[PDB]
């Protein structure tokens, strides 16, 4: 079973700074990555799929990259709408797993 | 009209359908099986196509006894369909000769 | 010949954008790639994306802030990079690069030199340095000039329209005022100056200049 | 210049044309896609011969939607032209064979 | 996204001896390994080419050798020319990257 290792577990960040969220899988599972966010009290709400793909009414400030064992969440200028947990998953293999997630802190 | 052609044509449309089924079924067997990768059916599709051609890159494969079971019947349809349209060309040829040399 | 020519420098207001260039000479094949490179100073190489000119197709390094945008003039064999609403991050040397689709960047284009900055682009004054009256010489005399007071980077000094290249240095730029300043030293026999000239040239490509200094003795 | 080896030696000149524009597209659709190793010409033509033959190593094969598509009209193209060959080959015997029995 | 670690950094060596550099890769990439010389205010020039093939104009002094994740640029006899940093890069799968380059000492 894939683990996702999310690491640092917070990342505190200045307003309008660049951030990225590390997760790494434990075996090469090619793109087959998504990113979740999800607020305080809130459900989880899909960001990016397939690793690097946008999702239609997410801001364009959210990008993602990586392939194989290597993914990044990237926020270009972190906003107060940001602070959540963020959360990846896999759907490589049999049965998907899901990272530990990583709190964004301004 | 003839019957070759008409069973080349017959063959394409049963093997579309024997790859969609085939794609819908893998998904269906694997998932369950830890460590399965042939789980959605965007992939699985081209995981049949893969199979039915015997173009078997090895990127996707079963690991269930239901998935290998959807696994060989995709093999078996893709390779006859293929062989029923070579049979149709021989067929063809065959006749076109037959009229060439004036049987 | 050259066969990637690119512009020295561009000067961009912060916010602004630039288009930069990359003209093609030599071989041209349908599976020729261009590639763009970003240098900060003094750090590595950073791919940030591939146009193939014959299909107008671009790809982007993604895991980068995604600033350029490549497209390409296939009746020119020009290749543009859109650089867009730029800060001082931008500021850089971009490589254009030749591959034909075989991974590796056979050639290179020299490379411009963009500076994000709301200065004002100033010309070098350049002065001869040349020894005083008691100065002694041996088998060797050392001679310069000074390029003094100009922006942005880069400046390319030469020595005889580059006829006179051993013994040369040019020291890197120090940077006051927003105006940067360095000089160029050159060594020849002391045998043979005055009585065969030496002239420093400056080009500043920024300023589209390029000026000539005879370093004659103070006589 | 009977039908049969006229078609197998069009069938071969397409086959070619078919692995060169494929190797071209392979590159095309996979270059931009994170892991994708099939985004150099010499290796995608290899990979293309691969693909016709059906000999698929899985040293090299498409991730993308539109690689997967680029191989599959090379699938199709080796298979057949191969089948076809097979039917012109079975129209010669089959000739030859009518003529020994003086029919 | 194939990380390329060029360690170490600098190397020192003194003249006429051999110098190697290295290039590790962070997954097996063949011979799919380019290296590349940068001198002072230089462009890059490319140097050796899926990891052990000469290039016309290059001193045969330069040689490289390696395959999967480890590649070795190599300098029979450093001379002054050679001062430069040295940068690998990788075209076995994309994107292209290039490792953080290794200055020449002497
Ligand atoms: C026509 C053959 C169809 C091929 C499917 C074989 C898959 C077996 C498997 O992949 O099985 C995978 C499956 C896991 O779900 O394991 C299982 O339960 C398999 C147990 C039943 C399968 C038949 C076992 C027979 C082998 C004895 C033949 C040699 C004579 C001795
Ligand atoms: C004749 C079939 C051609 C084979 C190409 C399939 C490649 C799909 C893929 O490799 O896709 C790769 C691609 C990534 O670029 O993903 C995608 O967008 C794929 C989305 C569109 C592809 C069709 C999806 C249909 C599967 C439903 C059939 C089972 C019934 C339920
Ligand atoms: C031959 C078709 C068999 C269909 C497979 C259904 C999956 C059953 C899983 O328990
Ligand atoms: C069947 C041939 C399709 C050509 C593929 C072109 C690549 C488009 C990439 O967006
Ligand atoms: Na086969």
């Amino acid at each position: 079973d894939i683990l996702l290792t999310q690491s640092p577990a917070i990342l505190s960040v200045s307003p309008g700074e660049r951030v990225s969220f590390s997760c790494r899988a434990s075996q090469s599972i090619g793109t087959d990555i998504h990113w979740y966010q999800q607020r305080t009290n809130g459900s989880p709400r899909l960001l990016i799929k397939y690793a690097s793909e946008s999702i239609s009414g997410i801001p364009s400030r959210f990008s993602g990259s990586g392939s194989g064992t290597d993914f990044t969440l990237s926020i270009n200028s972190v906003e107060s709408e940001d602070i959540a947990n963020y959360y990846c998953q896999q759907s490589n293999r049999w049965p998907f797993t899901f990272g530990s997630g990583t709190k964004l802190e301004i | 009209s003839a019957l070759h052609w008409r069973a080349a044509g017959a063959a394409t449309v049963l093997l579309v359908i024997v790859l969609l089924a085939g794609s819908y079924l893998a998904v269906l067997a694997e998932r369950g099986a830890p460590g399965a990768q042939l789980i959605t059916y965007p992939r699985a599709l081209w995981w049949s196509v893969e199979t039915a051609t015997t173009v078997a890159y090895g990127d996707l494969y079963p690991v269930t006894l239901w998935g290998r079971c959807v696994a060989v019947v995709v093999m078996v349809a893709g390779i006859t369909s293929f062989g029923l349209v070579t049979a149709a060309l021989a067929t063809w040829f065959v006749g076109r000769e037959q009229e060439r040399r004036g049987h | 010949q050259v066969q990637l020519q690119q512009p020295g420098a561009e000067l961009v207001k912060p916010g602004a954008s630039v288009k930069l260039s990359c003209k093609a000479s030599g071989y041209t094949f349908t599976s020729d790639w261009i590639h763009w490179v970003k240098q900060r100073p003094g750090h590595g190489l950073e791919w940030i994306g591939e146009i193939i000119p014959s299909y107008g197709r671009a790809n982007y390094n993604e895991k980068i802030q995604k600033k350029a945008t490549l497209t390409a003039d296939k009746s020119s064999s020009t290749a543009f990079m859109q650089l867009s609403s730029l800060t001082s991050e931008d500021s850089a040397v971009y490589y254009c690069a030749r591959e034909r689709g075989d991974g590796y960047f056979a050639v290179w284009g020299a490379g411009t030199t963009v500076t994000v900055s709301s200065a004002k682009t100033t010309p070098p004054s350049v002065y001869p340095l040349a020894p005083g009256s008691a100065a002694q010489t041996n088998s060797m005399v050392t001679l310069g000039c000074l390029v003094k007071g100009y922006f942005p980077e880069p400046v390319t000094v030469t020595w005889n329209s580059g006829s006179l290249s051993s013994g040369v240095h040019t020291f890197p730029a120090v940077l006051q005022s927003d105006l940067y300043t360095l000089s160029s030293s050159v060594t020849v026999p002391s045998s043979s100056w005055p009585s065969e000239t030496v002239t420093c040239n400056v080009a500043h490509p920024a300023s589209s200049t390029k000026v000539d200094k005879k370093i004659v003795p103070r006589d």
